């Protein structure tokens, strides 16, 4: 029913039996019980409808080593879209459907498991658009410009742990924070990479990483017009700006490779303002 | 002494062109002597002097009177062409330095064609997609903002290359634009230019799409 609810089956009226689709789930769902607790029918036909749909995901890893993706994209694109139309299917029903707004304690583990459930469907589908993202450039050429630690982690990368263990949250933080580093060089455009980070894999991207990104795109730019004269005192002026506002958020690693850059265009007095800065903003009481 | 560095340096400058005009020697340019030394100074100055040949440096009437010249919509229209072709190379350094970090940085590498600069300047000041665009892309860029550019840079031939890879969905703008490329003084025909009018004020004298209007 929920499948059919979800717009399965109707690759072959078609409202009105999804919407019935929809009734028969609500209302012969079930219900938690004490037996420790049972949750309801319900519970178990989303987890086993989700769990069917990445079936072909979960233990899989998630790269080939010259570098390419296990699945193909093409598949992952479907597999993403099912997961969001069931997550749409649950917001349009939050009202209706028993156990997804807040409401004892069997009612209570229920709203916990169902809530559970949907948060890894929203990192199912961050996961996915990440790893969309990531073949959409060189991954090789970002894999060559890696270190062993991070290349081994990557090599033996699962989807599950992509979705739901630290360390798959971790890595992708720093494979985003290198892939926005080869985009600079590349240069096609910084701020379109940027929106593109910003929102659809937001709560894995973080906004002072994109104006660090926003920092170090008028560095690298600044060392690529280098020759010219009158044209870096505004891209370096500018990245002092975007470097100054995530000052109190700065890992030490990005504020060494800005004031190394710094040196090289002789922008002494400059790269000394944001190392002051910096420091301020990590302890303001003194 | 009551001269500042500046004025010292225009004060030789000048006497050199007396000097030339007393021993009877060749006319030279003044223009050119006077750039000689604002290169001593930031080039808000040199820029000026840039501007000051440019528009001066117009085919005149020699011993003709300056009223003359002045009123003549001969030389009036040539002021137009000079003014534009500063204000578009004048736009072409903007889009170097905004690439680039500097015009040096620019050289090394060596400056990329018109069309290759323009599409790595959208990049920048346009990272995300506007929803308001109209006529698809071109090799990942809106149509018309490509066309703007170039003929903002004064390079119409990387426009209508641009037009070329976009045959089918301009419609008959390539029948016009091409016509426009050939006219000299940036005229169309009073007919092919009512056609195009007409069609513009009949149903996009609003549309999403600013570089449409624009062009």
């Amino acid at each position: 029913a929920l499948a059919v609810a979800c717009g399965q089956g109707s690759d072959l009226m078609d409202r009105n039996t999804e919407n019935l689709a929809r009734a028969a789930f609500i209302e012969y769902g079930g219900q938690p019980r004490l037996a420790s607790v049972r949750l309801s029918s319900r519970h178990d036909a989303l987890a086993l409808y989700l769990t069917r749909l990445v079936r072909t995901l979960w233990k899989a890893k998630v790269v080939q080593v010259d570098i390419s993706s296990t699945i193909p994209t093409s598949k992952l694109v479907t597999i993403q879209e099912n997961v969001e139309r069931l997550r749409n299917f649950l917001e349009a029903n939050k009202s209706t459907i028993q156990g997804l707004a807040p409401p004892d304690i069997a009612n209570q583990k229920e709203h916990q498991a169902l809530h559970a459930l949907q948060k890894l469907m929203e990192s199912i589908s961050e996961g996915i658009s990440f790893v969309l993202m990531l073949f959409d450039e060189r991954v090789s050429d970002i894999y060559a410009r890696l270190d062993a630690v991070s290349q081994q982690q990557l090599k033996d990368l699962t989807y599950e742990q992509l979705f739901s263990q630290t360390p798959g949250k971790e890595l992708a933080k720093v494979l985003v924070k290198a892939i926005v580093n080869r985009n600079i060089a590349s240069g096609a455009n910084v701020e379109t990479v940027a929106d593109a980070l910003r929102r659809r894999c937001g709560s894995f991207c973080s906004p002072d990483d994109v104006v660090t990104f926003k920092a170090q795109e008028q560095l690298q730019r600044a060392s690529e017009q280098a020759h010219n004269s009158p044209v870096l005192r505004a891209l370096l002026a500018e990245s002092l700006r975007l470097f100054e506002q995530v000052a109190g958020s700065l890992t030490p690693a990005n504020l060494t490779t800005a004031v190394e850059q710094y040196i090289s265009l002789k922008y002494y007095a400059g790269a000394i303002q944001l190392c002051l800065t910096v420091a301020q903003q990590k302890d303001r009481g003194n | 002494s009551s001269l500042d560095n500046i004025e010292m340096a225009y004060a030789r400058q000048i006497y050199i062109y007396n000097e030339k005009i007393v021993n009877g020697h060749l006319q030279p340019n003044l223009v050119d002597l006077c750039a000689s030394v604002a290169e001593l100074d930031d080039k808000s100055i040199s820029d000026m002097w840039t501007m000051v040949k440019q528009m001066t440096d117009v085919l005149l009437t020699p011993a003709t009177d300056a009223l003359k010249n002045r009123s003549s919509v001969e030389v009036r229209m040539e002021f137009v062409r000079q003014a534009l072709a500063y204000l578009e190379q004048s736009y072409k350094n903007y889009t170097l330095v905004t690439v680039f970090g500097n015009l040096h940085q620019a050289q090394l590498g060596g400056v990329p064609g018109t069309y290759q600069l323009v599409r790595s300047f959208l990049n920048i000041k346009l990272p995300a997609p506007l929803p308001g665009l109209q006529d698809g892309e071109v090799e990942g860029h809106p149509v018309w903002a490509l066309i703007y550019y170039c003929m903002r840079c004064g390079d119409l031939l990387a426009a209508s290359q641009v037009v070329n890879r976009a045959q089918h969905q301009l419609g008959e703008f390539k029948t016009w634009f091409q016509e426009y490329m050939n006219s000299k003084d940036r005229r169309l025909s009073p007919a092919t230019e009512n056609k195009l009018r007409l069609h513009y004020r009949r149903a996009l004298r609003n549309n999403t799409d600013p570089y449409k209007r624009a062009v």
